[PDB]
RNA sequence: GUUCGCGAAGCUUCGUGGACAUUUGGUCAAUUUGAAACAAUACAGAGAUGAUCAGCAGUUCCCCUGCAUAAGGAUGAACCGUUUUACAAAGAGAUUU
RNA sequence: GUAUGUCUAAAUGCUCUUAUUUACUAACAAAAU
């Protein structure tokens, strides 16, 4: 389990998560990936968690996309990419509550 | 000056109680003198190791010096003993065991270590409470040849406090008769084996 | 050959503070005062570390929750002092513990 | 003149007793064992005996710290008055 | 805590199989184990330009690379895999693939070989 | 080797004995960071809480002040207002970095003012010098509402906006301001054409944002 | 009048005064008192407790003894002491701040030392250097669980609640900013309320969220970094300079 | 290498002592230079001959 | 409360003068706001030199592990960039007084 | 010797597959009769 990725999700660590989160409600919302249909989540705490997740994720993906080769095909591929998280930002933005 | 205070062994349990969930900005403090008391908990073990009960013993009394953060705790009283007494205790100790190994075709060895890693090592309230500490180890004993030695030979304080055989409670001098003398000397016949 | 100076040893300067105060107890009460006391001792300097991923199992023996990375690993190894002191108070709790047991009607 | 023996004999103590109580202080600051007045008004100073768990100097914690030089006086560096093979 | 360490500490309760179900239950969940291009540290066998910026990355040079196994095996039971690189100066994503059949490597619309 | 402590007369209490424990390298200055001596004393050995020292002796001495207190050592003022009357007649700029104020500490220019203070001469002068310069009802028509309170109290909640100028007192009860009215700026129940522009103008500026 | 209103205190009980911490990370540190090994959590929880001061405040321990420093747990509304409290249970009154204004430079009204330089955040327990009467009120979504009100009705409700905790200058809540500045007369009154008021609700019982106050965020009630618009300057520089004649005719 | 270093200093010095310079730092470096393979030819055994080396 | 004396009622009880003992504890007050770190996600990613790799130092208003004046930390951290004047002498041509 | 750095506002149970590993790490060391 080198380069410490394999450490992570090494069995141990993961059955110390799932005990946090049964006990106390210890969840990391950047550990899971964030779910694809919205209105599979009742919780409002949990929404709202992803929610921030997906805002950090698209500010992440602001920051790289004004680097100095600006010609190059990755930068505009972000563009969409981008574009899909504001997407994902304004669904989680519901009107449930 | 004025001597310590001889404090209750009560409110010092109490104090170790407080310290087991201690996870509060209250005792920010004691936490700190937690950590200063690494620096003499080797001198703790070794005082405490050094006061040992030996076998001819059920459980000893000792001093006790301890931080009032509930820190640290120093046995504090430094072991001494009458020499030839010693040895002869020893020897009846030895004598014993002796005895034991020569009746049991099994001798249940203690298992290692004797409480689990999980397991929090049992605090002292649990058994106070209990029966009687079964029977030491004392040699069975007869009036004819072993007369005077028999009554204090196996006692905490190998000669009693308050006669004048030993110095006092301190427990520093001691002279004997040569009787008593005599029937030490026989006890020790195993260990004092010398030419 | 020893000291000549120095009478002053280390038990007679803490009862000369006002922080200590002595009691009479019994040894085996004592040993397990210290074995609590040891342990909340080297769990407390472990957490201090930030090292809070090496769990202290109450017989001493010291071992990792994780398999810690390679950062944490280097935060968190502990020297030859720490693990002689650790070495020392699971003696301690085995002489300790052999007598509890005594005490008790196990033995 | 090579110094009077009673002058040097005096510059001697007042040094020995100075580097003397330096030695000593550093000696109390190591970690191992072994009456005022402000204004008009009197003051006792006293020395609390802090508990010997605690660190004694809890003050100190290994602090980085630049000085100023304050030299205010100016130092005079007086001094008096072939290139290519240089 | 110490690289050769015999036995992790586990808590009181812990019922292993129990422990490896929930894993498993919370593993299609996870970010990381859930997905493809795993890392992994390799040196350049083929010794090629990156075809963007005319990069001439040499022989045996390290980088931090994407192994990711490629699901049409060669044969049948003997796996080949595409193993990712960038080029120092442009961030162009070159490959290379492992056909065993010439026991030695094939590019990967990353750049080619000289 | 260490200097004394700089403590003010009405810091330190009213008698004519004191005892107090110094603590060498207690904490660190409260400007400063940087280890110094605490003296603590309980002025009156009954009364209640400590009074500790939250300055080394080098800053208390560059700012010139009280090292409890924090104060100035003659006039006994907070810093700010004593370098201020000086400079209406320059202030001290404490430099708030971790590595800078330790430096700052250790200078001893006597930062700011604290000549002025410390000589008989000059703060005398500065004290001469500053003597010379010397020698339900709504509300309307700036102040604050612990004055109009007090003042409400006097004739006998209560809420005042300021971009509004409109004061709405609620005393809640008849009585109260039945009394109030008689025993009596503008106060009706729930030039002064230019008063009424004024506090129109001011609604208006309310409501705009 | 909390003299003769009542001696009695008793505002939590010490069965149930606080749990400990509250779970982020996976493994609980015993020398810091923090969760460790992960840092996934808003934190900042809305207090169980609060202070009804008419119904609370009263005669304590130090009252008698003559205690400067009003009680932090008090202003929060949790002191189980009570009546043997030894720190002050009332809402500061002038006496009181005129008694205790020697040290109110260096620490605030509950005996605790005021910093050189403020807090990044503006968080707490305000600078020695610059003295201050003034709290910036944020969070105030967050603390009246998003509840669509008017501007003007949360300035009122902020009025209920930091008046009754103290002597107002003023107030002046924003609807750009989202936010509720608020100034007092004394630093110590200002610097009570922000004990009091940190990580409260500012909902009521009327209100139809009123069980579900706990879930939220409370209150974030911090400094104010003094307001740039030009007006405000100005009266801030009158104020400087009467404060200064003031201290002259004292002198003199 | 703290030989070595102590070494060059003290050449550095040497060479300080021995003439006059405007702008000096940039000249030690050189001169470290010089030194470091004067070395390096003793070692190989070539002759370090530079003509310009005064 | 102990008590050693005086004065009243029936050695017993009240009323008194003394002697004995005499100022603890806090640099701290219990949850967010007076400052712990790892971890995690995302994104890149490994000293010279063409490449691969060892070790040693060095500067610092960076530290960590280490009992350490061992040793170890990405070659432990940042150093790889910016870089125009103590600036004069000689010759030639041009506009202004 | 399992490097590193930046980046962070405050669906439920179910079972079935194994005589393995898309395994990862290379700082460590390198010869014949
Ligand atoms: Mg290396
Ligand atoms: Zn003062
Ligand atoms: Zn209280």
């Amino acid at each position: 389990m080198s380069r410490n990725v394999d450490k992570a999700n090494s069995v141990l660590v993961r059955f110390q998560e799932q005990q946090a989160e049964s006990a106390g409600g210890y969840k990391d919302y950047s550990r899971y990936q964030r779910p694809r249909n919205v209105s599979k989540v009742k919780s409002i705490k949990e929404a709202n968690e992803w929610k921030r997740q997906v805002s950090k994720e698209i500010k992440q993906k602001s920051t790289r996309i004004y680097d100095p080769s600006l010609n190059e095909m990755q930068i505009a591929e972000l563009n969409d990419e981008l574009n899909n998280l504001f997407k994902e930002w304004k669904r989680w933005q519901w009107h449930i509550d | 000056y004025t001597p310590k205070a001889e404090m209750p062994p009560e409110h010092l349990r109490k104090i170790i109680n407080t310290h087991s969930d201690m996870a509060s900005k209250m005792y920010n403090t004691d936490k700190k003198a937690f950590l200063g008391a690494l620096k003499y908990l080797p001198h703790a073990i070794l005082k405490l190791l050094e006061n040992m009960p030996h076998p001819w013993e059920q459980a000893k009394e000792v001093k006790v010096l301890y931080h009032t953060s509930g820190a640290i705790t120093f046995v504090n009283e430094t072991p001494r003993v009458i020499e030839p007494v010693y040895t002869a205790q020893w020897s009846a100790t030895w004598i014993a065991m002796r005895r034991e190994k020569r009746d049991r075709t099994h001798f249940k060895r203690m298992r290692f270590p004797p409480f689990d890693d999980d397991e929090p090592p049992l605090s002292y309230e649990q058994h106070i409470e209990n029966i009687e500490p079964l029977d030491p180890i004392n040699l069975p004993l007869d009036s004819q040849d072993d007369e005077y030695v028999k009554d204090w030979l196996y006692d905490s304080r190998p000669l009693e406090e308050d006669s004048k055989k030993v110095n006092g409670t301190s427990y520093k001098k001691w002279s004997f008769d040569l009787p008593e003398m005599s029937n030490l000397y026989r006890l020790s016949t195993p260990l004092r084996d010398e030419v | 050959l020893p000291t000549n100076h120095n009478k002053t040893k280390l038990l007679k300067s803490l009862k000369n503070t006002k922080y200590f105060q002595q009691t009479t107890i019994d040894w085996v009460e004592a040993g397990l005062q210290l074995c609590r006391q040891g342990h909340n001792m080297l769990n407390l300097l472990i957490h201090r570390k930030g090292l809070t991923y090496l769990h202290l199992d109450y017989n001493f023996n010291l071992k990792p929750t994780k398999t810690l990375t390679t950062k944490e690993r280097k935060k968190s190894r502990l020297g030859n002092s720490f693990h002689l002191m650790r070495e020392l108070l699971k003696m301690m709790k085995l002489i300790v513990d052999t007598h509890v047991q005594f005490r008790l009607g196990n033995v | 003149p090579l110094p009077t023996k009673a002058e040097i004999q005096e510059c001697t103590a007042r040094t020995k007793s100075y580097i003397q109580r330096l030695v000593n202080a550093k000696l109390a600051n190591s970690n191992n064992r072994a009456l005022l007045l402000n204004n008009s008004h009197h003051i006792e100073v006293v020395s609390k005996q802090m508990d010997p768990l605690l660190p004694r100097f809890v003050g100190k914690k290994a602090r980085k710290v630049v000085a100023p030089t304050e030299n205010d006086e100016v130092v005079p560096v007086l001094h008096m008055d072939d290139p290519n093979e240089w | 805590s110490e690289r050769k360490a015999i036995n992790k500490y586990y808590p009181p309760d812990y019922n292993p199989l129990e422990a490896e179900k929930l894993s498993r239950k919370m593993a299609k969940k996870l970010k990381t184990m859930n997905k493809s291009h795993a890392s992994i540290r390799l040196m350049t066998p083929f010794s090629m330009r990156c075809l963007e910026c005319n990069e001439y990355i040499p022989k045996s040079r390290k980088f931090n690379g994407k192994k990711e196994l490629l699901k049409e095996k060669y044969l049948d039971s003997i796996k080949i895999y595409r193993l990712t690189i960038s080029c120092p100066r442009c961030a162009n994503s070159i490959a290379f693939r492992t056909d065993p059949g010439n026991s030695d490597y094939v590019m990967e619309v990353g750049g080619v070989r000289n | 080797n260490e200097p004394p402590p700089n403590i003010c007369e009405q810091c330190l209490g009213d008698e004519a004995n004191i005892r107090m424990t110094k603590i060498p390298q207690g904490s660190e200055c409260k400007i400063c960071t940087l280890p110094f001596t605490l003296y603590h004393f309980k002025t009156s050995k009954r009364s209640n809480n400590i009074i500790k020292t939250l300055i080394c002796v080098r800053c208390a001495t560059q700012r010139n002040i009280c090292q409890c207190c924090m104060l100035d050592s003659r006039w006994h003022i907070p810093i700010q207002l004593r370098d201020h009357l000086i400079s209406l007649v320059v202030m001290t700029e404490e430099a708030k970095n971790d590595m800078m104020k330790r430096f700052l500490s250790l200078k001893n220019v006597k930062l700011g003012g604290a000549q002025i203070t410390s000589d008989p001469s000059e703060a005398d002068n500065i004290v001469d010098k500053l003597k010379n310069i010397l020698l339900s009802f709504f509300l309307y028509n700036s102040i604050p509402e612990w004055k109009i309170t007090d003042t409400v109290s006097q004739l006998l909640s209560l809420i005042v906006n300021h971009k509004a100028k409109c004061g709405g007192l609620r005393f809640q009860s008849s009585e109260l301001g039945e009394r109030f009215v008689s025993k009596i700026f503008i106060i009706p129940w729930s030039t002064a054409e230019n008063i009424k522009l004024s506090l129109s103008l001011n609604k208006l500026i309310q409501l705009e944002l | 009048s909390w003299r003769d209103k009542s001696a009695k205190v008793q505002v939590k009980e010490s069965e149930l005064p606080s749990s400990i911490p509250a779970q982020t990370g996976l493994t609980f540190n015993i020398w810091y008192n923090k969760w460790s090994q992960g840092f996934a959590g808003n934190t900042r929880f809305v207090s169980p407790f609060a202070l009804q001061p008419q119904l609370h405040s009263g005669k304590t321990r130090g009252d008698n003894d003559g205690q400067l420093f009003f009680c932090l747990f008090f202003a929060k509304g949790m002191c189980c002491l009570g009546p043997k409290c030894e720190y002050l249970h009332h809402i500061p009154d002038e006496e009181d701040i005129g008694k205790l204004a020697l040290r109110t430079e260096a620490l605030d009204c509950f005996g605790r030392e005021k910093f050189a330089d403020y807090r990044e955040d503006m968080g707490g327990i305000g600078s020695f250097r610059k003295k201050n009467k003034t709290l910036y009120v944020g969070g105030i979504d967050g603390a009246l669980n998003s509840k669509h009100l008017k501007p003007a009705q949360i300035e009122s409700r902020i009025r209920f609640v930091f008046s009754r905790l103290g002597d107002i200058d003023r107030i002046r809540y924003v609807e750009s900013k989202n936010c509720g500045f608020v100034k007092f007369k004394y630093q110590a009154n200002a610097e009570f309320a922000k004990e009091a008021m940190s990580n409260q609700t500012l909902l009521l019982p009327s209100d139809k969220e009123w069980d579900d106050r706990r879930e939220g965020t409370g209150l974030l009630v911090k400094w104010a970094n003094e307001d740039p618009d030009p007006a405000a300057q100005k009266r801030l520089q009158e104020e400087l300079k009467l404060e200064s004649l003031n201290m002259m005719v004292h002198l003199i | 290498a703290y030989y070595d270093l102590e070494l060059r200093n003290s050449v550095m010095d040497d060479i300080l002592e021995m003439m006059p310079e405007s702008i000096r730092q940039k000249k030690a470096r050189t001169i470290l230079q010089h030194l470091s393979e004067a070395w390096r030819c003793w070692k190989a055994n070539i002759p370090w001959d530079v003509p310009g080396m005064p």
